[PDB]
DNA sequence: CGATCCTCTCGAT
RNA sequence: GAGAGG
């Protein structure tokens, strides 16, 4: 394992990571001194001894450059301590190691490697600073983030090497995944939060940053779009400038809740000819989705395509959102007085309903139904009143919640943040659990020492009426504490259990491959299937579609 | 022995992808080492950009020998393979 | 460990207040918020220089060495 | 003088604690809507009293302003992290061999402390900064 | 500001770690699982402090 | 990293005249992400810089203790009574341009933490040098100019990519790849290998 | 429980049903009580589907399977990954454990084998019955630094 | 080209709906009983409040890289105070000999229906609304 | 007179609080980017440590002297040590300054920058004497002393600017606000019940006619009025402030006009 | 080093677990991240 | 009906509406030969496998069944005039799109798929968050799910924690 | 350590011109200028006086990357209107505001008192 | 006989 | 071997 199946390698790199907005998605942000210490055997051709001669002159320690000379015999020159290091006249079939340059193939990988996405090649950008470089847009496959992650960096040797990784490991070959027949990247956080922003019926821009816009579009036909409106002062819609980094032919339908071709809330899609017709640009369009933007454009347009709209939309929102601000605050958790009001009487009806079905279960009057104890259809009533109070109490924060409301607003472009998020962070935190059951009686007969004993009341087994916003109180802070270990513990095991299932699961059907004659089958040359997944069809080439035959009555399928 | 005629081929008409790596790949390595070019360079330099050229107009000598798991093979030409991709 | 000279986030010099700061608290008997305005440490920037600044200096120069 | 008295948990099992004097004690017979909701008395029994609830904290955590307003396991993160901050270890650094020491040139008190800080010697021998923070969507980075 | 609290053994600070045990001398009785013969048991483990 | 379990590296820095910037000229000596709040739920961290921007303007300690009866109202009284907007928001400009943001920016004093992990300490490269005895593999460890483990997991991905080359490449050329000298009889590396 | 179910004009309705949800497993049984639909009897327990209704229907519970591990984590997998994965374990007519009990214990390259668990006995073994090793397989042909005959060494280049 | 289509609309309501610039404008003709209309304004621009009536028409000229006004000697179809610029997405056919065309102009929808549109709204990436008084 | 228009409300020795009318927002923040990272001063660019047995840093005591702020009065007639044919430093691109400090009170010994000793020649330009705005007239107290303890240093300071090192920032914060009101709508307002009873109104508001909510949009209105206040840091009076970053920009074009004649 | 000072380990039924009876006696807060989680306790 | 198949119909029949500007308005050029004799010789023209044989025939016929259930409901006679109006020039378009689009989603002789089924269900289990079960109201919901059941699946547990029999 | 010279953000390198035009591929009449060791104080200030030119039919600047002092100017002028001289007209207009500025700041600061 | 990956640093034999 | 990092 640590010998044969694995080992230490040369041509290896590695540091922390770092996002970068002006960087393509095929790219890879190659820090200078890295560049300086790995190489690539080149040949001396007619068709690069300039630039190999030039590279040899600048040595290992000017940038584009080179250490060792290798001619016939096999004897390596080192540029950095040979007397002939200033004078070497190359000859054709001798090899230069020269310097890693802009555009060479690279493999680039994060740990752990549970995907091939994980492991995928780059375009070498060589930079300034001490990080790894990359696109925000390709952040997802290798599950990375820029908390102190580290990446790693493989330099292929050979020219069918190079072949290999430009042609089979590329980024935009890997846009659209097998493993859910669907993209595995799209459109992240500050981009898909100002994507949103920018796709309002109200969004407008003028001529000065429209221009800039424009430009800022690489792909740009050099013609200015007609504004959306001419009337006192020519004001472009944000759709408008955004319709230009979408490619032409590109067609996209949708239909949400109340979509109707006349779109009241400004909700579904529709792109003709690469032109946002109505619909609000959010993470149903622009992110991971089945078929969104990014699944047609790739199957539309192309890989290398797909890879330049990513950078496209990101140039022009990046630089609108630049202009117009984004923040969040603790005012963004404050609901109303009267909202608060109405939540505070929303956990006292909970917290009678659980007295209620206690003074019943105590008076005996409480009956159990087949198959489950007294007490056991007790904790559950009680478990459902609680959760209805803290679900109730949070629909209550999240409507008095204003569209400008920061916290609401990275819920509906779907940047970061869900439901609960907000209820917990306004309303109530709610019912603590430790292993699937409230707050147990850890001292004899109680929770904690401060209650009285055969205590079954929310308080006292666990439930957070307070919101972050509000505090929690020592008991509630304790119980909340439980509740958290439970989730790093096992955060802790399902991660040394899962690597093992995976291990066995490579094991198992590492020799498994399709054959010649569509056939699947292990090294023995045994059948697993006759016919690949029995369709003998790519993963990455299907997408679900609808069989209109099934559907529908007798008479609407006649007609 | 043990080989299939030409006739009686069963095999996609089309090259796949591992196919068009490999073969672009050999290519590229011949002419970094300084093997004769089949194509009119027009500025081209990089080995991979001109096997590209050479795959293009199918200029390309190679032959794909694909094996069917018994051990017979399907001797296909480069110059045959459709290319769509 | 003494003074930093200059605000970090503006560069209004603040190197030559802190005497004139311990003198407004001790001598003066103020409080910290007017000792800092009347030094002229108007935004909060420069207030949290000065009212957040730990003088380790005074300890250092302690040992005898 | 018995005014105060020593209890492990093998004890603690006998004993009523109030969580606060006041707040737990005084008599019944309007409210702040900002304030956090506290239960009440319903138990008037007690044997013993609380000193501070956020004695219940340890060292790192007693750093952290407001954890009472924190999802858990972000208060266990910054347990972690606290300990890998640079600040001011011992004020005779200078005289120390230590293999590896990192002092910060200029180090702050924080402007948000815990009263549990005073005990921790942290306004002392800070371990950070008041940085000027802005949250915002700026150029992407 | 030292705390003390720890030893110098060649010139490096060493911490003795708390060590967490179960106390000795207390009687606790336990369910066996359903395949076993016997239903409980009440163990002891006697400590000579 | 904030005291809130919000760790970060810097993504880049910008001199005081690209950054935003308020109408007093206030300038951030750091800009953290919307995005890093919602999830996280980390609500003490946007409490501590509404205090602690009372408490640089008041010239008092902000009192961030736990069990209180410390408000957002109350501190948002006293934040207002400073002649500040009672939420932390705070108009800015664009160092750019100088025009207005559009959105007004939650700013003010936060206690952070300099981590130690510092990149300088952690980038390490490689292009071919010391071999351990045993195993003629490369050595382990930036401190010894160590190679990059390629693990299974790693064999795993360039197998599902079916790059068979890529992967000899890094188990061979790249690591050890030795010519050993073998029997056509017994099939051992018996053959006494007498070159020259 | 739920069922959609074609009306008499054509759609699907939503026609609700009582169904009857056991702790504990004896299909053989279950399955001839008078009143139940024996056509639509399931189990959790594969083993016994498989006992009792043969590998076909052992292997098509065990998707199921494979797949609600999936679906209840809101996940979504391609059908082909499980499908392989659930053939795997069934095309020796009963079911094989992702184990060294398993797969591991099947007629593959001795080489292969202890590359996964139990290294050196699988090597003991190999020696003692003097088997003989492909070389077919991804892991010895990684032991042996030599192209795999995977994807782009799934075939060869000639002149 | 020329005008495609020419009318005077009463308008009924004016709903703002979770916008500040942008209202959704429900309108029927003053001429032709069955002709409706439904249109999203910029009320920044030029407000419209109920009961107002307004003229609005449908042309097609006054194509490549769009100049600044440059109104030096610049005259254009406008003797009007709102001009749009879109594009005709839909054509649906509300029965017999009632007809409807859609057209987003830069996503502020609008909903023209009646019926002798015929020969004059074509399916264009053409199509300037011009509204007045 | 023609073009810009400005009005000083407020003027000290320290800060000029000014109205620019009649202006571009493009020239108001250009001028306002030029006063912070481009206009040329003078600062210790260079330390030679000779003793240093106190408490802190060769290089914390180095960072700390060349923030302290140096006289940059007549800064245009030094040099770039880069353009200085001279080797090195030299007196037409350099001043030498000297600290020699011991501590011979058993009572704590302060350092300041009225320590520091010119040494070079100034040739009678008005240069690198530190500035002091300290009543005391001490300034800047750049290290502490106990008994033994000693400081001898030799300092390099050499002409530059900001966007080189901050240290070099005529600099301190530039107030800078336009449309007081909200009339352009160039920011939308956060609020929860009114955001007029919840935004503080701007000391600006008096030089400025309210909207008034009778009145439509004023959409073809553009930004002309930039409250401005100039703080001064010392090594250049704040009038200079000013008048050399509107110098340092007029400069900055006048290149690339001849750039232009050039090629 | 404070923290340090007063930690606690615990060799080798749900011991990881923030029991009740921690309460005033060990940090619900205080321990390390997956590793030795809850089995690393502070005072 | 939404199941993952091949080639998008729908959008080649969107692409064929605005490559050749289609009116709503005009009668097509089609027959209904065209159309039905169209559509039909497009289905053997699907090809998944080669074999002149009958094994190899029928497995082809087998492979292709799903894919020409849909082809058929959304080429259907009215479909393609009443629906969609295509013309003779963009049904033939569409007619070679189809062919073109299902040989290019063809599984490549080579692909290693055991490693990419193995990493596909892999991967998914180590995002499986919460080894108990979100079914926290009723405790009648109480069978295995996550990590420990996919265990008990993978190991092929003799001993499961929650055998269940469903009776219909 | 692998941080840049900070001079490198105003001081040309052997071999940088201030100024490099490059005609535009995409439209008539329009160029490309980058501009070495210059940022926003630049770019902004120039776009837009380009804006104020009736015969100025494109004006836009960009900073590809903030690692890099270098930026990008895009003009399209009138036909018969070279963008060369555009870009001179707008300098000299800029140079003509900024002289009457410093004047006009000069004789209000003679006024003062303090 | 199994018991995530990879990465770092430290001290001691 | 322990401490740590994602
Ligand atoms: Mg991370
Ligand atoms: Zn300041
Ligand atoms: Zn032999
Ligand atoms: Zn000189």
């Amino acid at each position: 394992r640590g010998n044969l199946m694995g080992k230490r390698v040369d041509f290896s790199a590695r540091t922390v990571i770092s996002g970068d907005p002006n960087l393509e998605l095929d790219q890879v942000g190659v820090p200078k001194s890295i560049a300086k210490t790995l190489t690539y055997p080149e040949v001396v051709t007619p068709y690069n001894i300039d630039r190999l001669t030039q590279l040899v002159r600048n040595g290992p320690n000017e940038h584009p450059g080179a250490k060792y000379v290798i001619r016939d015999s096999g004897d390596r020159i080192d540029l950095r301590y040979s007397k002939r290091a200033g004078d070497i006249q190359l000859q054709y079939g001798w090899k230069v190691e020269r310097h890693i340059m802009d555009n060479d193939p690279v493999l680039f990988n994060r740990q752990p490697s549970l995907h091939k996405m994980s492991m995928m090649a780059h375009r070498v950008k060589v930079i300034p600073y001490s990080t790894f470089r990359l696109n925000l847009s390709v952040t997802s496959p290798y599950n990375a983030d820029f908390d102190g992650d580290e990446m790693n960096l493989h330099v292929p040797q050979s020219e069918e090497t190079r072949a290999e990784l430009s042609q089979l490991c590329a980024v935009p070959l890997q846009i659209v995944s097998p493993q859910s027949n669907k993209p595995c990247m799209g459109i992240v956080q500050d981009t898909l939060c100002g994507i949103r922003k920018l796709t309002l019926r109200d969004t407008f821009i003028e001529l000065d940053q429209v221009l800039n816009m424009l430009y800022w579009v690489p792909d740009w036909d050099g013609v200015i779009p007609t504004p959306a409106i001419i009337k006192p002062k020519p004001l472009w819609s944000g759709k408008q400038i955004l319709s230009v980094a979408i490619p032409n032919g590109i067609h996209l339908q949708r239909f949400d809740e109340g979509t109707t071709l006349l779109s009241p809330k400004d909700n579904g899609m529709l792109i003709i000819d690469g032109q946002i017709i109505f619909g609000v640009v959010e993470k149903k369009t622009v992110g991971s989705s089945n078929g969104g933007l990014i699944h047609v454009v790739t199957r539309e347009k192309g890989p290398q395509v797909c890879a330049k709209l990513f950078g496209n939309i990101q140039k022009v929102v990046n630089f609108w959102l630049l202009h117009n601000g984004f923040s969040t605050g603790i005012g963004d958790t404050i609901a109303d007085g009267p909202t608060m009001r109405e939540i505070t009487e929303t956990i006292a009806e909970a917290k009678k309903k659980v007295l209620d079905v206690t003074k019943e279960a105590q008076a005996n009057l409480l009956t159990a139904k087949h198959g489950m104890t007294l007490r056991e259809s007790f904790e559950d009533n009680v478990v459902r009143f609680l959760n209805e109070a803290r679900d109730k109490a949070g629909r209550l924060a999240e409507v008095n919640l204003k569209d400008l409301n920061n916290v609401k607003q990275m819920v509906m472009a779907g940047s970061k943040g869900s439901f609960i998020n907000i209820a917990q962070m306004s309303a109530c935190v709610g019912q603590q659990s430790v292993e699937g059951k409230r707050i147990a009686f850890g001292f004899v007969d109680r929770t904690l020492p401060h209650f009285s004993k055969d205590d079954y009341s929310p308080e006292s087994k666990g439930f957070v009426e307070n919101s972050y916003l509000r505090g929690l109180t020592p008991q509630e802070f304790f119980f909340h504490a439980m509740g958290g270990r439970e989730g790093l513990i096992d955060t802790a095991v399902k991660t040394a259990e899962t690597g093992y299932i995976q291990r066995r699961l490579v094991k198992a059907l590492e020799d498994i491959m399709v054959h010649y004659d569509n056939t699947t089958r292990n090294s023995l040359g045994n059948v697993i299937q006759f016919i690949y997944g029995e369709d003998g069809m790519d993963a990455a080439h299907i997408e679900k579609q609808s069989l209109d035959t099934i559907g529908g009555s007798d008479a609407a399928f006649e007609k | 022995e043990k080989a299939i005629p030409k006739d009686q081929r069963a095999t996609t008409p089309y090259m796949t992808k591992y196919e068009r790596a490999r073969i672009l790949g050999t290519r590229a390595l011949q002419i970094s080492m300084n093997a004769p070019v089949f194509v009119d360079l027009e500025g081209e330099t990089d080995p991979l950009r001109i096997a590209m050229k050479e795959l293009a107009e199918k200029k390309i000598p190679l032959v794909i020998r694909r094996y069917l798991p018994d051990g017979s093979f399907e001797d296909w030409s480069v110059e045959e393979l459709i290319v769509d991709l | 460990m003494i003074v930093p000279v200059r605000c970090f986030s503006c560069g209004k010099v603040v190197g030559d207040k802190w005497e004139s700061y311990l003198n407004l608290l001790q001598e003066d008997e103020l409080d910290e918020g007017t000792a800092l305005s009347r030094l002229g440490l108007k935004r909060y920037c420069c207030r949290r220089m000065i009212l957040t600044h730990v003088d380790l200096i005074e300890k250092f120069l302690r040992y005898n060495p | 003088e018995g005014l105060v008295e020593y209890i492990d948990a093998e004890e603690e099992e006998s004993i009523l604690i109030a969580m606060q004097p006041e707040d737990l004690e005084p008599a019944e017979a309007d409210v702040d809507p900002a304030k956090r909701i506290r239960v009440s008395h319903h138990a008037t029994t007690f044997t013993h009293c609380e000193i501070h609830p956020s004695m219940i904290l340890g060292v790192a955590a007693s750093i952290i302003p407001f954890p009472d307003h924190n999802q858990s396991p972000r208060n266990t993160y910054q347990s972690a992290m606290g300990k890998q901050a640079m600040g001011v270890f011992l004020t005779n650094y200078n005289v120390r061999m230590d293999t590896m020491a990192n002092i910060l040139y200029y180090p702050q008190k924080p402007l948000g402390t815990t009263r549990a800080m005073e005990y921790l010697k942290f306004r002392e021998l800070p371990a950070g900064q008041n940085a000027i923070v802005a949250i915002a969507c700026y150029s992407g980075y | 500001f030292d705390m003390g609290g720890y030893f110098i053994i060649n010139g490096s600070e060493k911490v003795l770690i708390a060590q967490e045990r179960s106390a000795g001398n207390i009687v606790q009785v336990f369910k066996k699982a359903a395949p076993s013969p016997i239903s409980h048991v009440a163990e002891i483990r006697s400590a000579l402090e | 990293a904030s005291r809130h379990g919000q760790k970060g590296t810097i993504g880049i820095t910008y001199r005081r005249e690209d950054m935003p910037f308020t109408a007093e000229g206030i300038v951030p000596d750091l800009i953290i992400n919307p995005h890093a709040i919602p999830s996280r739920m980390t609500v003490a961290h946007l409490i501590e810089c509404l205090l602690s921007k009372v408490a640089a303007l008041s010239g008092n300690e902000g009192d961030a203790s736990p069990f209180t009866d410390i408000t957002v109202e109350g501190i948002s009284k006293l934040l207002r009574e400073h002649g500040y907007q009672s939420r932390g928001f705070e108009v800015m400009y664009n160092g750019h341009t100088g025009k207005k943001l559009m959105a007004q920016i939650f700013f003010g004093p936060t206690y952070y933490q300099r981590l130690r992990h510092m990149v300088d300490d952690k980038i390490h490269a490689r292009a071919r040098g010391p071999m351990q005895v045993l195993t003629r593999q490369p050595v382990e460890g930036r401190s010894r100019d160590g190679g990059l483990r390629f693990g299974e997991m790693e064999r795993d991905c360039m197998i599902a990519h079916g790059a068979a080359s890529f992967l000899k490449e890094r188990l061979m050329e790249a690591s050890d790849a030795f010519r050993v000298h073998i029997c056509g009889i017994c099939g051992l590396m018996t053959v006494i290998a007498k070159l020259n | 429980y739920d069922r959609k179910v074609p009306s008499p004009t054509g759609e699907y309705v939503k026609e609700p049903e009582w169904v009857l949800e056991t702790d504990g497993v004896n299909l053989s049984e279950v399955m001839t009580v008078p009143g139940i639909d024996p056509t639509r009897i399931y189990t959790n327990s594969f083993i016994d589907i498989m006992e009792v209704l043969g590998i076909e229907a052992g292997r098509a519970a065990l998707y199921k399977e494979v797949y609600n591990v999936i679906a209840s984590d809101g996940s979504y997998v391609n059908y082909r990954h499980m499908a392989l994965l659930v053939d795997v374990m069934t095309t020796q007519g009963g079911l094989t454990s992702v184990t060294r009990h398993g797969f591991n214990r099947s007629n593959t390259g001795a080489l292969m084998r202890c590359s996964f668990e139990e290294t050196v006995e699988i090597l003991f073994e190999a020696g003692a019955s003097a088997e003989l090793d492909d070389c077919r397989g991804v892991s010895e042909n990684v032991i042996l630094g030599q192209m795999a005959p995977i994807g782009t060494g799934a075939f060869d280049v000639m002149i | 080209s020329n005008t495609l289509f020419d009318d005077i609309f009463q308008v009924s309501e004016v709903d703002p709906g979770r916008y500040n610039k942008v209202c959704r404008i429900e309108a029927a003709s003053t001429t032709q009983d069955q002709c409706k209309l439904t249109l999203d304004i910029n009320v920044e621009l030029f407000p419209v409040a109920a009961q107002d009536s307004l003229t609005v028409t449908i042309a097609s000229s006054l194509t490549r890289s769009w100049r600044p006004p440059q109104a030096g000697d610049r005259s254009l179809a406008d003797d009007y105070d709102y001009v749009m610029y879109g594009t005709a997405y839909k054509f649906e056919e509300v029965s017999k000999d009632l007809i409807a065309v859609y057209y987003s102009f830069g996503g502020l929808l609008m909903r023209l229906e009646g019926n002798y549109r015929n020969l004059n709204n074509l399916k264009q990436e053409n199509a300037y609304l011009l509204i007045r008084r | 007179e023609e073009g810009p228009q400005v009005k000083i409300r407020e003027a000290s020795k320290d800060n000029v609080d000014f109205i620019l009318s009649n202006v571009d927002l493009a020239m108001a923040n250009s001028l306002r980017r030029v006063m912070i990272a481009e206009i040329p001063t003078l600062a210790i660019d260079s330390v030679e440590v000779e003793t240093n047995t106190t408490v802190l840093a060769d290089e914390f005591i180095a960072h700390r002297l060349g923030l302290i702020p140096l006289q940059s009065m007549d800064i245009e007639q030094l040099e770039y040590s880069r353009d200085c044919f001279c080797e090195d430093h030299c007196d037409k691109c350099s001043v030498v300054l000297t600290l020699q400090a011991f501590g011979e009170s058993e009572s704590t010994t302060n350092v300041y920058s009225k320590d520091l000793v010119i040494v070079s020649n100034l040739m009678g330009r008005n240069i690198g004497h530190p500035i002091i705005q300290d009543k005391e007239g001490n300034g800047v107290l750049i290290c502490k002393l106990r008994k033994g303890q000693e400081l001898k240093l030799t300092c390099v300071a050499k002409k530059g600017i900001a966007k080189e090192h901050a240290k070099w920032g005529p600099a301190a914060a530039i107030e800078f606000e336009y449309d007081p009101w909200n009339k352009l709508k160039h920011t939308d307002y956060w609020y929860e019940q009114d955001s007029a009873k919840e935004w503080p109104q701007s000391k600006n508001c008096e030089y400025e006619d309210p909207p008034n909510e009778g009145d439509p949009f004023d959409y073809k209105a553009q930004a002309d009025t930039f409250y401005m206040n100039v703080e001064s840091v010392g090594s250049i009076p704040v009038d200079q402030v000013v008048v050399r970053g509107i110098d340092t920009l007029q400069k900055k074009v006048a290149s690339i006009l001849l750039a232009l004649t050039q090629m | 080093t404070l923290s340090h000072l007063r930690r606690t380990n615990t060799p080798i039924a749900k011991p990881r677990q923030l029991h009740n009876t921690h309460w005033g006696l060990v940090c619900p807060a205080e321990t390390p991240e997956g590793q030795a989680c809850g089995l690393v306790k502070n005072l | 009906a939404n199941w993952p198949l091949p080639v998008n119909i729908r959008r080649i029949i969107q692409n064929a509406q605005q490559t050749f500007h289609i009116d709503h308005t005009k009668p097509s050029d089609l027959t209904i030969k065209d159309i039905v004799l169209g559509v039909k010789d497009l289905q053997e023209n699907l090809l998944v496998l080669r074999g002149k044989n009958e094994i190899i025939q029928n497995a082809q016929r087998d492979a292709v069944t799903l894919f020409c259930c849909l082809l058929r409901s959304r080429l259907a006679t009215r479909r393609v005039l009443q629906e969609y109006r295509l013309t003779k020039q963009a049904f033939d378009w569409v007619l070679s799109n189809i062919e073109a689009q299902f040989l290019r989603s063809v599984v490549h002789p080579g692909e290693m798929v055991g490693v990419l089924a193995a990493q596909s269900i892999g991967e998914p289990a180590t995002q499986m968050t919460l080894n108990t079960f979100h079914f926290a109201g009723v405790a009648s919901k109480k069978v295995t799910s996550g990590v420990p059941r996919l265990k008990e699946i993978l190991n092929v547990a003799k001993n499961m924690k929650t055998p269940s029999l469903t009776v219909y | 350590m692998n941080a840049p010279d900070r001079f490198e953000l105003f001081l040309l390198g052997e071999g940088e011109s201030k100024l490099k035009i490059d005609p535009d591929t995409k439209a008539p009449n329009a160029v490309v200028i980058t501009f070495e060791k210059e940022d926003h104080t630049l770019g902004n200030l120039i776009r837009a006086e380009l804006l104020n030119d009736r015969k100025v039919l494109f004006a836009a600047y960009k900073v590809e990357h903030p690692f890099f002092a270098r930026f990008k100017l895009r003009i399209q002028t009138t036909e018969g209107y070279d963008p060369k001289d555009a870009l001179k007209n707008a300098c000299n207009s800029i140079i003509n505001k900024l002289g009457a500025l410093k004047t006009n700041f000069e004789t209000e600061w003679n006024l003062q008192t303090l």
